């Protein structure tokens, strides 16, 4: 029944993804981040407009900053419900499946009323959003909100108590902290074995220190812990969004720098100076200037990040994405030592592994 | 001996007397920006593209046409030289069309170029634009005039590299024309070159038109067979198909022009 | 349309039984529907 | 700030030790979970008659893509090429030409659908509103070449689609 | 210096044998290393400071279906930069590609005189401004 | 509009047909040849000219923000009207 | 519509390729091809999968997955939204409902 | 000065006696520094450090207020922390990283823009 | 919302919960698929006068990295300061 | 300040100098450069030797603790004498800090596999192998990760081509998946993109 | 002096030729599994002749620190190969069975297209 050795073979999903955006312009690049952690699209599109934002030595304005955290945890409910039910449906609970992807596909209408697109939106930019919000949105994602506590309290009532789920899940796959942090976990896989971090609170971005929210931690570094702790972000993901729709304020949703961010159709229309910019943007794009940095984010998945490198043109020379699902799986070899076949599945599911991020 | 020192922002160069403010900057490898002059060309001075700060000096400078003096310090990116480049590049394009879309220069256009990396960002001009009949000066030029920036480039070639005098400006301030006045064709076997020099799509290739854009263009580096004169070329190819012929520079052979028959 | 219906089931289509020369009575598709009503169907706009 | 999701000593008293016990051999935490599923039961599905009922969109729906006109029927599309320049996939080839007319006007524009990722940044690019994605997204084909279309499929999806599109672009032309 | 103990190779650095390019595109290539002219259409000078390293053009056909640009080329796109042109030519000797080198074509420095315009004697008084 | 060839296959809008010998037509055979029947040429001719009382006039193509960008359009010449760059719309002065 | 959820390969009567199709990928896809019984049916969904879609231009993509398997149904869309691949689904129920097996057979 | 049941790091035990694991480990680290050059930076820089945490420890016999002192989180990561640093001293002794640099890098190596 | 009483009551004691206040499906309580137009703002570079884009160029005060050594007593020093230890939360500590 | 203009932070920047000649100061042997960023992000660049020493000093030290590899890769830079360029991203959460650490390599000039100070680096070294032919001394099992097998090449080389060498169709006459030389129906279209006009003045390099 | 090099595993010629024996040793062996373990229909002595064709090719090779290279990538294949990490494809693709013989003489060439 045990397992001595595992020896994952990835690669199967390798796109060379970090090769073709080297022959695309900054904004022609930005939908491939969608396609990495495909279940947290906008999350993706958000650490890569932060690394081009910070090359560029500009600042979004702060309408699109609470739409993009906004949007952040909307996509962390998407990424979690996607998390918890796929690892209960691996092992046999399929129903919470079924009841949370209606869920998922009310969150998917919101994805689509801003972008036109159900996941990948293209909708996060450098410069801040493409469009603003629709009006009667914000009435629409309250409605939602909620009642969305009920739907994770229905959830854990399937599992958190249920003898047979901790059966499948406590004890399994024990991480220590130290191994944790020198292995390069991030996120959960952290937060699971006591491990007091996370992104937002220590390194924050956009107006992520201007919303209240609790870090859950866990005790035991196990399969159970990390799935109390997924669980409980959910609940603070909604304390956030609650926050955003209250504190949501006026202005643009993208910067008043044309030589960055696109103008108005209306202005493209009838001044020569924003015609000029529209054609330039759209074709040649714009330049960044020369540097490199490395931008992290608190992804769904844990820290998600762009060493981005510039060489002063409107074409990225290198772009290397830092992937959480690369090192937790890197670990799968450590974690299922002393363990059987059916706990492999466990430990899968608890990294929260989605390969289009681990090949790129 | 004779040359002499001054300084681009605070460097060092030396000079031989005569030499503009423009030129000293190009030994230090900054490039002013342009519309009027043509280091081929007679100067000009007109466009105001190239106006410069002289530290200590309250009046900017055209550096295209003013000879640098011995310790003269050249500010090429004070806030009084870009704000002159703002100014400048306002006016330029209160009245040109908007025509981008449109137009064959655009993605090779110093207007555009220039205006992205030294102008504003939007418009406040907020009045009717002025616009230009177009002039026939034959079957291989195209003339959309009321993009023209009145650079005068097209009348000084003609006069000093052709030799012919049939350009000029007809009327004054505003509605100021570059033509021939007459109905008549700039028929030369060097016309075609006031397509390369016109800064923007006032002047184009008939043949060429509409046909492709610059930046989707593969450029092969060749020679002309059309006469013996061995004129360096730029083949422009898209998709396996021949789409141009430009002039390349040979400072010794055609340095950068070719005849009509070779473009 | 019945409006007590919740959102998504409140609007519906019964299609044509012939279409351009087509038997339609079991064969139906989602794409016989016209560009006009489309947009009301899809919930794009509230009025037919 | 910080919470304990699983730091909880149990009480160890009869009370709770009984009550414990009872859970382990009563079944009830186990019992409590069929209470969840048979209420669910009794709800109503959340199931859409699809295809006599479809799922909700909105005007800035990215769907199947078409070239559109002026209201003389003239074509907008004045073959800039800013939209096969944009094209994150290089998915629009384009070729022009001077019409009979002296109009500037393309002789080819193919959209190679199986290159498209349907992001939408060709109707962002272009300046005359030419090039749309339009609200069908029911065109699936049994063949390959079928989803390669050139500009007669491109300007024949307009001339269908127009009366949807419009509306769809007046309801959104103030967010752009 | 180093504790790293180092061995003395005096052979040609060549890597053609590992870097898993077809037998046909490293003997058959022939790469062209230049300074690439300056569009003539335009008068900016900051595309002619780099060289560059291109390959021989190859066939180009139209695809049969819909008259698409077909390539059996698999260099056809690839454009290599260098900061000089020792680096370049190093460059394409390691990897076994026979080589062209084109020298740099620098404008040569011109005498300008805008008083010239209005010569009393002489044939540079323009005919008009 | 749409005129045939001597085989029989349609010309497009942009000229476009197989000629005699192109084996290229057999895609044709038992499906069909999509050609749209609506020629832009053929219908921005029908428009008539708009008489004006100035010498320049300007186009944004009509419905604001939903047309192209605003092009001004000089009028001086009488021997033909002036057009549109981007709608092919025509215009002449009235009187001058 | 009768179209189980989650069908073991041996019990399959279509194949739903939903995803890019890798080099590293494509042994495999073509194994469980022809492992499955007859008759058998392909659906190429979203773009990658119909012709490489964003990542055409890779050295490590197969540029559609028609290069490996016969493709019964292509369903556009990057993604297609799930109504647009239920579209496909029931277009592919059309075409075996066309099928004409046992007339050929009788005029053979 | 209780007892605390647990650290809440997974795999870090609880320590009955700190004050004095940490004595021991900082005067170790000070023998190993020893060996050093005096010149070094290396030893100049840690002995500072050691000396400053160690006065701390000897100053403060309360756990809960050594810890707020030390700000290094808690005492068991402080103790852990003391062991890398002995380990590293070791490490240091046979590298000699205060030597020279070994070598210059070619002439344009961290030149970018190229 | 058309379940009749006697199934409200059942499946709201199967859940042990009021559920008819929390419907997953969506009645009347969202917004019109048809909306007023908006008219959104711009921003603080919409401006007539004081303007001048030099003062507002992000990009062009990027500069080049600071070199503070190059290969061609004193106090320690951490990268920054130690993180300061977290607060147990107030809304609610244990779970 | 200004509404579109990115704020910069001087403490930090300040912050991370000092730190930056503390670890120039303490291993002058590899220490080669040391620079900061105008947004606050420090790089240490070494000579190739120093990887061991100087990361474990970076994990280990006290006033350092870089316990996270956050992330591993290469830059490939043809025109070099040594083209890649191996970075280093390393996480402190003891003093909530980033640092990177960068050195370089040829093709034929073996690195020091980092295995020993950050277990996190085994599959980032088989990566960095496996996409630029990087080759990783005592690595405990070196091989490639994401390519194909038996693929030739490394891909992430500037002088791959985009498109790779061979491509993949099944062929009926051997019943299997065969490799062809890469065939393209519609050649990827190369566009010049790069203004002639310099963009920023600061980051102009001598003639 | 720039001579002065790190070396990979080989400290000359010599020591880089015995890895390259061992490696051949080990690549014969394997052959007779191979073509069993696949069910390969080539014969042994085709897969011989194969491993000695591959081994010829890079006979010019006076470089240690090349040869250990290749000797690397040799012993990676093979790992692949007796693993079975490969697939009956992955193995067959040294002998471009599908692969028309291109043309090697120059009319040859001459006839079908413009390539020397
Ligand atoms: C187990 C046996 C249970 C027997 C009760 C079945 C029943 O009629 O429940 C429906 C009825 C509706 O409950 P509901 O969940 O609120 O329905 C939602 C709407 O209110 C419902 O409102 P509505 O507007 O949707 O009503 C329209 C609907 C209303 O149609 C009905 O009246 C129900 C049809 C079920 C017939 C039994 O019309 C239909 O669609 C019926 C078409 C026929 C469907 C096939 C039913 C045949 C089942 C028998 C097969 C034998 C052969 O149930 C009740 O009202 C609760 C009373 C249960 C009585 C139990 C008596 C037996 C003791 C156990
Ligand atoms: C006890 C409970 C059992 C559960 C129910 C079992 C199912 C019962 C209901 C279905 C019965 C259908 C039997 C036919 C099976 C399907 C056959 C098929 O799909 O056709 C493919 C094949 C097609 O043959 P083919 O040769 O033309 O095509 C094959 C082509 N190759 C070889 C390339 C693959 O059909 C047949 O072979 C003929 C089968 C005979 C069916 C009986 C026809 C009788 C009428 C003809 C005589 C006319 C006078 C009367
Ligand atoms: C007067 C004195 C007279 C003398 C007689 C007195 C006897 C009365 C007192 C004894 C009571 C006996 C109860 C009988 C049930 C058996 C109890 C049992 O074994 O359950 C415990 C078992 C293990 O539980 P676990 O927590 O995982 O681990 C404990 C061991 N370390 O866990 C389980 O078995 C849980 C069940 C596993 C299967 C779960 C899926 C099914 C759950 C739904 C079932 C619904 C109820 C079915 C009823 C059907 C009736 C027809
Ligand atoms: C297909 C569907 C068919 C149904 C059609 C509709 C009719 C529905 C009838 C089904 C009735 C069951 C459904 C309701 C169950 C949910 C109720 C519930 O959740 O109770 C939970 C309760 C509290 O549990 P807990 O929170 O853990 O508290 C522990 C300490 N107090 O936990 C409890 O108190 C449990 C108490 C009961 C424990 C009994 C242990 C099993 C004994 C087996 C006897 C079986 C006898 C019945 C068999 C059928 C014969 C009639
Ligand atoms: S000349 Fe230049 S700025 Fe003027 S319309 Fe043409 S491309 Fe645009
Ligand atoms: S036509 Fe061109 S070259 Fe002549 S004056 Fe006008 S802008 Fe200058
Ligand atoms: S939607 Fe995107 S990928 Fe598709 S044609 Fe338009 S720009 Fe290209
Ligand atoms: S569709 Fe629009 S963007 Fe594309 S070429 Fe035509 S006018 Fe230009
Ligand atoms: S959603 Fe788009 S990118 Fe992702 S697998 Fe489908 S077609 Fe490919
Ligand atoms: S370039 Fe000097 S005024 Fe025109
Ligand atoms: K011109
Ligand atoms: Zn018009």
């Amino acid at each position: 029944e045990m397992v001595r050795k595992c020896d994952p073979h990835i690669g199967l999903l390798h796109r060379g993804t970090e090769k073709l955006i080297e022959y695309k312009t900054y904004l022609q690049a930005l939908p491939y981040f969608d396609r990495l952690d495909y279940v947290s699209m906008m999350c993706n599109e958000q650490a890569y407009s932060l690394a081009v934002e910070k090359l560029l030595n500009i600042r979004p304005p702060p309408r699109a900053q609470w739409i993009r955290v906004l949007f952040g945890e909307i996509t962390r409910l998407l990424n979690h419900i996607m998390a918890v039910t796929t690892h209960a449906l691996d092992i046999g609970a399929m129903t919470p499946f079924f009841w949370m992807f209606e869920e998922r596909e009310k969150m998917f209408e919101f994805y689509e009323r801003v972008s036109g697109a159900r996941m990948h939106a293209a909708y996060v930019r450098p410069g801040g959003v493409h469009q603003d919000l629709p009006l009667g949105l914000m009435d629409d994602i309250y409605e939602f909100s909620k009642n969305f506590s009920l739907r994770i309290d229905e959830l854990e009532e399937m599992l958190t108590n249920n003898r047979i789920w901790r059966n499948r899940t406590v004890d399994i796959g024990i991480v220590t902290a130290e191994d944790a942090l020198n292995y390069g976990f991030s996120g959960v896989m952290l937060r699971g074995s006591g491990i007091q971090w996370d992104l937002r609170k220590t390194q924050p971005y956009d107006v992520y220190d201007q919303v209240e929210f609790d870090v859950p931690i866990g005790s035991r570094g196990d399969c159970y812990d990390r799935y109390l702790c997924r669980v409980e972000e959910m609940r603070q993901s909604i304390r956030i969004i609650s926050q955003c729709l209250n504190k949501m304020p006026p202005g643009e949703i993208k910067v008043d720098d044309a030589k960055v961010s696109p103008p108005k159709r209306a202005e493209m229309k009838t001044s020569m100076e924003s015609l000029i910019h529209h054609f330039k943007l759209y074709t040649e794009g714009y330049q960044v200037p020369p540097g490199a940095t490395y931008t992290a984010i608190e992804a769904p998945k844990g820290e998600f990040g762009v060493y981005l490198v510039s060489d002063g043109s409107s074409r990225p020379y290198r772009c290397k994405i830092k992937a959480p699902g690369f090192a937790h799986l890197a670990g799968l070899d450590k974690m299922s030592k002393g363990h059987m076949l059916a706990d492999v599945v466990a430990i899968i599911g608890t990294q929260d592994i989605v390969f289009g991020e681990v090949d790129r | 001996s004779n040359l002499i020192e001054v300084f681009v922002d605070g460097q060092s160069v030396m000079v031989e007397p005569g030499t503009t403010v423009l030129q000293a900057c190009e030994k230090v490898g900054m490039q002013i920006p342009r519309f009027c002059y043509h280091e081929r060309l007679s100067v000009a001075g007109n466009c105001r593209m190239c106006l410069v700060e002289i530290e200590k000096a309250p009046k900017v400078v055209a550096a295209c046409a003013m000879p640098v003096m011995k310790g003269w310090n050249i500010l090429t990116n004070s806030e009084k030289t870009k704000k002159a480049r703002e100014g400048v590049m306002e006016f330029l394009l209160a009245n040109h069309p908007l025509d981008c879309p449109i137009c064959d220069q655009g993605g090779e256009c110093d207007l555009q170029d220039q205006s992205m990396m030294f102008g504003s960002d939007r418009s406040r001009f907020l009045e009717g634009k002025r616009a230009v009949e177009d002039k026939n000066i034959g079957p291989l030029v195209k003339t959309i005039m009321t993009r023209c920036i009145q650079c005068t480039r097209c009348i000084r070639f003609a006069s000093e590299i052709a030799g012919v005098d049939d350009l000029g400006t007809t009327g004054r301030g505003n509605d100021m024309q570059v033509g021939t006045y007459i109905e008549k064709m700039f028929m030369s076997e060097l016309s075609g070159n006031i397509i390369d020099i016109c800064p923007v799509g006032a002047l184009t290739s008939k043949p060429y038109a509409f046909t492709a854009r610059p930046w989707e263009t593969r450029k092969t580096e060749s020679i002309d067979v059309m006469d013996a004169v061995g004129s360096n070329i730029v083949v422009s190819t898209r998709t396996g198909e021949v789409m141009r012929i430009l002039p390349r520079m040979h400072e010794d052979i055609n340095e950068e022009w070719i005849s009509d028959k070779t473009r | 349309e019945d409006n007590k219906q919740f959102f998504g089931r409140h609007r519906w289509v019964i299609y044509t039984t012939e279409m351009n020369g087509k038997n339609t009575f079991w064969d139906v598709d989602g794409s016989m529907v016209p560009p006009e009503w489309h947009r009301w169907l899809h919930c794009m706009t509230d009025d037919p | 700030t910080y919470k304990y999701v699983n730091l909880r000593e149990p009480s160890m008293d009869m009370k709770s030790v009984t009550d414990r016990a009872a859970q382990t051999l009563l079944w009830t935490e186990l019992i409590r979970g069929l209470g969840m599923t048979l209420s669910y039961l009794f709800r109503e599905p959340a199931t859409i008659n699809y295809p006599f009922e479809k799922g909700p969109l909105s005007p800035r729906f990215r769907g199947e893509h078409a070239l559109r006109r002026y209201p003389s029927g003239e074509e907008r599309c004045i073959a800039c090429k800013l939209c096969e320049a944009v094209c994150p996939a290089q998915a629009i080839t384009i070729e022009a030409e001077p019409r009979a007319d002296g109009s500037r006007r393309t002789t080819r524009y193919d959209i190679d659908m199986t290159k498209c990722i349907y992001c939408g940044f060709c109707q962002e690019a272009c300046p005359v509103d030419a090039i749309v994605e339009g609200p069908n997204f029911e065109f699936s084909t049994e063949t390959h070449e079928e989803l390669l279309y050139n500009k007669e499929k491109l300007l024949n999806n307009g001339d269908k689609w127009e009366a949807e599109i419009a509306a769809n672009i007046q309801a959104d032309y103030l967010y752009r | 210096t180093r504790d790293t103990q180092l061995i003395t190779v005096d052979e040609k650095l060549d890597i053609t044998t590992i870097t898993g390019v077809p037998e046909e595109h490293i003997k058959t290539r022939k790469a062209r290393i230049f300074v690439p002219a300056r569009n003539n259409m335009q008068s900016g000078v900051n595309n002619t400071k780099k060289w560059k390293m291109e390959f021989d053009t190859r066939e180009r056909w139209e695809n049969p279906l819909m008259g698409w640009a077909s390539t059996a080329d698999p260099l056809s796109n690839l454009v290599l930069t260098f900061s000089t042109k020792e680096d370049a030519v190093a460059f394409a000797e390691k990897n076994g590609w026979s080589y062209d080198v084109e020298e740099r074509k620098v404008p040569k420095p011109k005498s300008k005189s805008y008083g010239a315009n209005f010569s009393w004697n002489k044939r540079t008084r323009v005919s008009t401004k | 509009g749409v005129r045939t060839s001597p085989t029989g296959e349609k010309v497009t809008h942009t000229g476009q047909v197989y000629d005699d010998g192109d084996y290229r037509k057999v895609r044709f055979v038992g499906r069909q040849k999509e050609v749209n029947e609506n020629f832009a040429i053929d219908l921005i001719a029908e428009q008539p000219v708009s008489q004006v009382g100035s010498r320049v006039i300007s186009c944004d193509g009509g419905g604001g923000a939903l047309g192209h960008p605003r092009v001004y359009i000089n009028l001086d010449k009488e021997t033909k009207t002036g057009t549109c760059g981007y709608c092919g719309l025509q215009f002449r002065q009235q009187h001058h | 519509f009768g179209v189980v959820f989650r069908a073991s390969p041996r019990q399959s009567d279509v194949m739903i390729v939903a995803g890019t199709l890798t080099n590293k990928m494509a042994p495999a896809l073509r194994k469980v091809y022809d492992q499955m019984p007859e008759p058998r049916y392909v659906v190429s969904m979203g773009s990658c999968a119909n012709g490489g879609g964003y990542y055409h231009y890779s050295y490590s993509v197969v540029r559609g997955c028609d290069r490996i398997v016969p493709v019964d149904i292509y369903v556009p869309g990057c993604p297609p939204t799930a109504e647009a691949l239920l579209y496909g689904i029931l277009q592919l129920q059309k075409k075996i409902k066309r099928e004409k097996r046992l007339r050929i057979w009788y005029r053979r | 000065g209780l007892l605390k049941k647990t650290t809440g790091l997974v795999g870090l035990a609880v320590c009955e006696t700190p004050h004095e694991r940490l004595k021991i480990l900082y005067t170790k680290i000070l023998d190993v520094l020893g060996h050093i050059p005096k010149n070094a930076a290396y030893r100049k820089y840690t002995e500072q450090i050691t000396n400053e945490k160690l006065s701390m420890v000897k100053a403060e016999p309360d756990v809960k207020k050594l810890e707020e002192r030390l700000q290094g989180g808690q005492i068991e990561e402080v103790i852990l922390q003391a062991e890398n640093e002995l380990s590293l001293a070791r490490k240091m002794i046979q590298w000699k990283p205060w030597e020279p640099l070994v070598e210059e890098p070619p002439a344009s190596q961290w030149k970018w823009p190229i | 919302a058309s379940a009749t009483r006697f199934i409200q009551w059942l499946r709201n004691w199967a859940s042990g919960r009021d559920l008819q206040a929390k419907l997953q499906l969506r009645y009347q309580e969202i917004s019109k698929r048809t909306q007023p137009p908006p008219k959104l703002p711009v921003g603080p570079s919409h401006k007539l006068s004081n303007n001048y884009y030099c003062t507002r160029d992000g990009r062009r005060e990027a500069m080049p990295p600071s070199i503070v050594m190059s290969s061609q007593e004193k106090k320690a020093v951490s990268p920054a300061p130690p993180i300061k230890r977290w607060e147990l939360s107030q809304d609610e500590p244990y779970l | 300040t200004r509404p579109t203009v990115r704020p910069r932070n001087d403490v930090a920047h300040k912050q991370l100098s000092a730190f930056g000649e503390y670890v120039a100061e303490i291993l002058p042997k590899y220490v080669q450069q040391v620079q900061v960023s105008c947004f606050n992000e420090l790089e240490i660049c070494i000579h190739p030797d120093g990887v061991i020493p100087v990361l474990t000093f970076l994990r280990d030290h006290s006033n350092a603790q870089f316990k996270s590899l956050a992330d591993l890769t290469a830059v490939d830079i043809p025109t070099r004498q040594n083209r890649f360029e191996i970075v280093y991203n390393l996480l402190s959460l003891r003093f909530n800090s980033r640092i990177r650490v960068k050195t370089y390599t040829d093709e034929l000039t073996p690195i020091e596999s980092s295995v020993p100070v950050y277990k996190a680096a085994n599959w980032y070294e088989r990566e960095i192998w496996d996409m630029f032919g990087v080759f990783f001394a005592n690595h405990p099992d070196l091989r490639r990760i994401l390519t194909d097998y038996g693929f030739e090449g490394h891909p992430f080389r500037k002088d791959f081509p985009l498109s790779g060498y061979v491509e993949l169709r099944y062929d009926d006459e051997v019943k299997r998946v065969v490799a062809e030389p890469v065939e393209l129906a519609q050649e990827f279209r190369k566009f010049d993109l790069n203004s002639p006009w310099e963009a920023f003045p600061a980051y102009r390099q001598p003639p | 002096a720039s001579t002065s090099v790190k070396p990979i595993f080989s400290r000359d010629m010599n020591e880089a030729k015995r890895r390259v024996r061992e490696l051949y040793r080990a690549w014969y062996r394997e052959v007779p599994n191979t073509v069993h373990l696949f069910q390969l229909d080539i014969s042994v002595k085709q897969g011989r002749d194969k491993v000695r064709e591959m081994f010829k090719k890079n006979a010019h090779i006076t470089d240690p620190r090349v040869v250990d290279l290749l000797v690397i990538k040799g012993k990676m294949e093979l790992e692949e190969t007796i693993k079975v990490w490969k697939q009956r494809t992955h193995v067959m693709r040294f002998f471009h069975e599908t692969e028309a013989p291109r043309p090697k003489d120059f009319l040859s060439k001459f006839y079908v297209g413009h390539d020397p």
